[PDB]
RNA sequence: GGCCGGGAACUCAAAGGAGACUGCCAGUGAUAAACUGGAGGAAGGUGGGGAUGACGUCAAGUCAUCAUGGCCCUUACGACCAGGGCUACACACGUGCUACAAUGGCGCAUACAAAGAGAAGCGACCUCGCGAGAGCAAGCGGACCUCAUAAAGUGCGUCGUAGUCCGGAUUGGAGUCUGCAACUCGACUCCAUGAAGUCGGAAUCGCUAGUAAUCGUGGAUCAGAAUGCCACGGUGAAUACGU
């Protein structure tokens, strides 16, 4: 028996898996410090089970695709998020308190006619 | 070291201070200390002198001084007597090559006004 | 703006020491969009100064800053088709900045090897309240006596 | 043998018409069919000036959408194929078999 | 566009189609890497010695309604103009306004 | 250009240049091929160029040899 | 090695559905419309972005995309052809790209995307060439094959404030490809040369969030010719006391 999460971030998605014992972490088939060579990454991924005192009881199995760093860890951490809370069903107010729960939403904006950027605007001279 | 006609730096690394001559790029550089047999990372001032021998007698297989020089003059004055339009334009100071004259051109032009 | 409210954007805590206020200051000193040249240089010049002032980063950070913020600053006005220079008052967070801001320009136009090295000597001379950041705080500060008459 | 059926258009309620003949029409005699799979819609993007001389900040844009779909029998028999190759169908429906 | 300019494209697509064979291969071997010393030469005389208007690169695509040799596209044989005025009128199967 | 396709030359002028050194003439020879390559065999003739305007004379040489022929008759006025 | 038997759970594909309404709790307010907070929820007050342009103004733009009243020429202001010009050069302006370096340049090794196009077309593997390319030659009218390696990043060296191992105009010599034909007037490749420029006077512009700044990818027009136009994603800030 396991425990499932799914997630997303920017252009990402996640899947997590969750058992007890011992803890572990592989992505990809590979460990947090080959795959996450950047510590700010590493904090966002660990971050779900440090707010609570399971850092060494679970065993975690995960995959990503898509994006980048940033929105790969922000997928990973949304998946742990769910999975934790479809396994206990009692830090459901804590998660959210702390705002792990809801899910990012801001995209990258169109271009536009006559526009250079989405927002950004040729050069004008009054004359 | 005084290699070719002139001196070279003796605090830099052998495939740069190479370059100080007339004629020997980054390319011909490595390929002169590959054919000598000395390491790259070298300081000059660190080299014998059977070695500078050795480069001397590298160097000596490419046009390098003087002559190079009198090729490009004459190469030039070929064009300006034959008196094609390179060479017209060659002698009158605008670009060869194409290129634009409404504005720009300022190297083969010179300083605005002149 | 005009009919409009402004609500604080969420900060997040730097990974080693779980420092806001060290966030920010990566921030400021950030270009560019990259962070991670920015944090290296940080930590780099944060231990340097930690080895050469005996204390711990926190401790040398907060004299740095307590020894550059400001507390009153000078406002322009038109009146009479002339300016003045009305004194003000500061509020914390705009102290903060202000600090922060002087202390990486200041850094930024110096002459030595790297910016790690650059940051490092800056902050120890603030440590030791003498430099630019320090002359631009008694400047200001002057400038605001000098127009107490129009409070 | 098996027969595979390829369908294209440009309007999804007509697709879906068909589609739902095609497959009503192989069950109605014996064989065995696996369901109408969905495959990726296909957009293709115009971008044109509106007006006659100079102004060129005034633009339309425009899209048309291609719809597909696949059916597959495996195990057919002599007359499947007869009414297969008898069928018709609507006017803006591409359809192609392979053996 | 004038009559006259519109003539001069049915006379170059004709004379291409017709010495298309010709000019295909009997007269392009000059790209072969063992034809013979200068069996090719005779070959790149005789190929400039064809009419000029043979040579598919001289021909323009030109709208089928006006004549217009600027803003073609190759999907409707129309210009601009007149594709926005059919598509408008509705006679352009699967085209619409596009938002996103 | 690219070599294994030989130089270019247009058959109207090769015959002209052909029958003029065979025999022995001295006439200069009416041009408007700008674009032909000037051959060894083309020495000590006078091939008069078109401009656009008028044709312009150009006594051959051994020191032109693999040139264009439009090299050597200008276009445009200045000054 | 999803490579094999298999499975229909999950990611994903495109069809029918549910969801957000000031609907609920408290306070202010004229028994009113509404306003300021909280709970639950992926999302909260027109959640983010797009299409959508009122009666009218400027005798505003277009007889050269098209159509059309009046005027004008018709052995010519109407056909056909070769060669030139629109690419000129003392000088003045508007929109851009690339710098003037160490938050960096050069060498070696290695993470992580989205969206598109292909029949006279896209073209793999293998051999030859230092290179742009050449010769044979599969697959693909395509969630199947081809285009097709993302880059900034990360690890280890080297350069040590010099007009430099920074910057890359301009010029000589050898070639490649498309095209009947690259002189005037094409794009690329190798060898050599190695310019101005050390953050820019009085003026002046864009931007309130996944925005500005930075790094790469694709498409139409097209035999060949983008730094321009229209699209796609990665990293990712500062500040708003107030009128």
């Amino acid at each position: 028996n396991q425990y499932y999460g799914t997630g997303r971030r920017k252009s990402s998605a996640a899947r997590v898996f969750i058992k007890p014992g011992n803890g572990k972490i592989v992505i990809n088939q590979r460990s947090l410090e080959q795959y996450f060579g950047r510590e700010t990454a590493r904090m966002v991924v660990r971050q779900p089970l440090e707010l609570v005192d399971m850092v060494e009881k679970l065993d975690l199995y995960i995959t990503v695709k898509g994006g980048g760093i940033s929105g790969q860890a922000g997928a990973i951490r949304h998946g742990i998020t769910r999975a934790l809370m479809e396994y206990d069903e009692s830090l459901r107010s804590e998660l959210r308190k702390a705002g792990f729960v809801t899910r990012d939403a801001r995209q990258v904006e169109r271009k536009k006619v006559g526009l250079r950027k989405a927002r950004r605007r040729p050069q004008f001279s009054k004359r | 070291a005084r290699i070719a006609g002139i001196n070279i730096p003796d605090h830099k690394h052998a495939v740069i201070a190479l370059t100080s001559i007339y004629g020997v790029g980054k390319t011909r550089s490595k390929a002169i200390l590959a054919a000598a047999g000395i390491a790259e990372d070298v300081k000059i001032s660190e080299l014998s002198e059977g070695q500078i021998d050795t480069l001397r007698d590298e160097v000596a297989k490419f046009v390098v001084e003087g002559d190079l020089r009198r090729e490009i003059s004459m190469s030039i004055k070929r064009l300006m007597d034959l008196g094609c339009y390179r060479g017209l334009r060659h002698r009158r100071g605008l670009p060869v090559r194409g290129q634009r004259t409404k504005t720009n051109a300022r190297t083969r032009k010179g300083p605005r006004k002149p | 703006p005009r009919r409009r409210v402004i609500g604080q954007r969420k900060i997040l805590p730097d990974p080693k020491f779980g420092s806001e206020l060290l966030a920010k200051f990566v921030n400021i000193l950030m270009v560019d969009g990259k962070k991670s040249t920015a944090e290296s240089i940080v930590y780099s010049a944060l231990e340097t100064l930690a080895q050469r002032s005996g204390k711990s980063e926190l401790e040398a950070f907060e004299v740095a800053l307590e020894n550059v913020r400001p507390t009153v600053e000078v406002k322009s006005r038109r009146v009479g088709g002339s300016t003045y220079q009305v004194p003000v008052e500061v509020r914390p967070v705009r102290r903060n900045a202000l600090a922060m801001r002087w202390i990486v320009e200041a850094a930024r136009k110096r002459g030595d090897k790297s910016m790690a090295l650059r940051l490092a000597n800056e902050l120890s001379d603030a440590a030791e309240n003498k430099g630019t950041a320090v002359k631009k705080r008694e400047d200001v500060h002057r400038m605001a006596e000098a127009n107490k008459a129009f409070a | 043998q098996r027969i595979r059926i390829r369908l294209k258009a440009f309007d999804h309620r007509l697709i879906d018409q068909a589609t739902a003949e095609i497959v009503e029409t192989a069950k109605r005699t014996g064989a065995q069919v696996r369901g109408p799979i969905p495959l990726p819609t296909r957009k293709e993007r115009f971008t044109v000036l509106i007006s006659p001389h100079v102004n060129k900040d005034a633009r339309d844009q425009y899209e048309i959408r291609t719809h597909l779909r696949l059916v597959d029998i495996v195990e057919p028999t002599e007359k499947t194929v007869d009414a297969l190759m008898r069928l018709d169908l609507a006017a803006g429906v591409d359809v192609q078999i392979s053996l | 566009a004038k009559q006259s300019m519109k003539a001069r494209e049915v006379k170059r697509v004709a004379l291409a189609d017709k010495y298309f064979a010709k000019r295909a291969e009997l007269k392009a071997i000059i790209s072969d890497v063992n034809a013979s010393d200068e069996d090719r030469w005779n070959a790149v005389l005789k190929l400039q010695t064809l009419p000029r208007d043979s040579s598919p690169s001289r021909q323009r695509n030109r709208c089928r309604q006006t004549g217009r040799p600027h803003g073609f596209l190759r999907k409707f044989g129309l210009s601009r103009i007149k594709v926005r005025e059919a598509a408008m009128r509705g006679e352009i199967p699967g085209l619409k306004k596009a938002s996103w | 250009r690219s070599l294994k396709k030989g130089p270019f030359i247009d058959l109207h002028l090769l015959k002209k240049v052909e029958k003029a050194v065979e025999s022995g003439d001295k006439k200069p020879l009416r041009t408007w091929s700008r674009r032909s390559t000037i051959f060894p065999n083309m020495i000590g003739l006078t091939i008069a160029v078109h401009n656009g305007r008028q044709h312009v004379p150009v006594f051959v040489t051994d020191e032109m040899v693999g040139h264009k022929l439009g090299e050597f008759a200008p276009t445009r006025t200045y000054r």
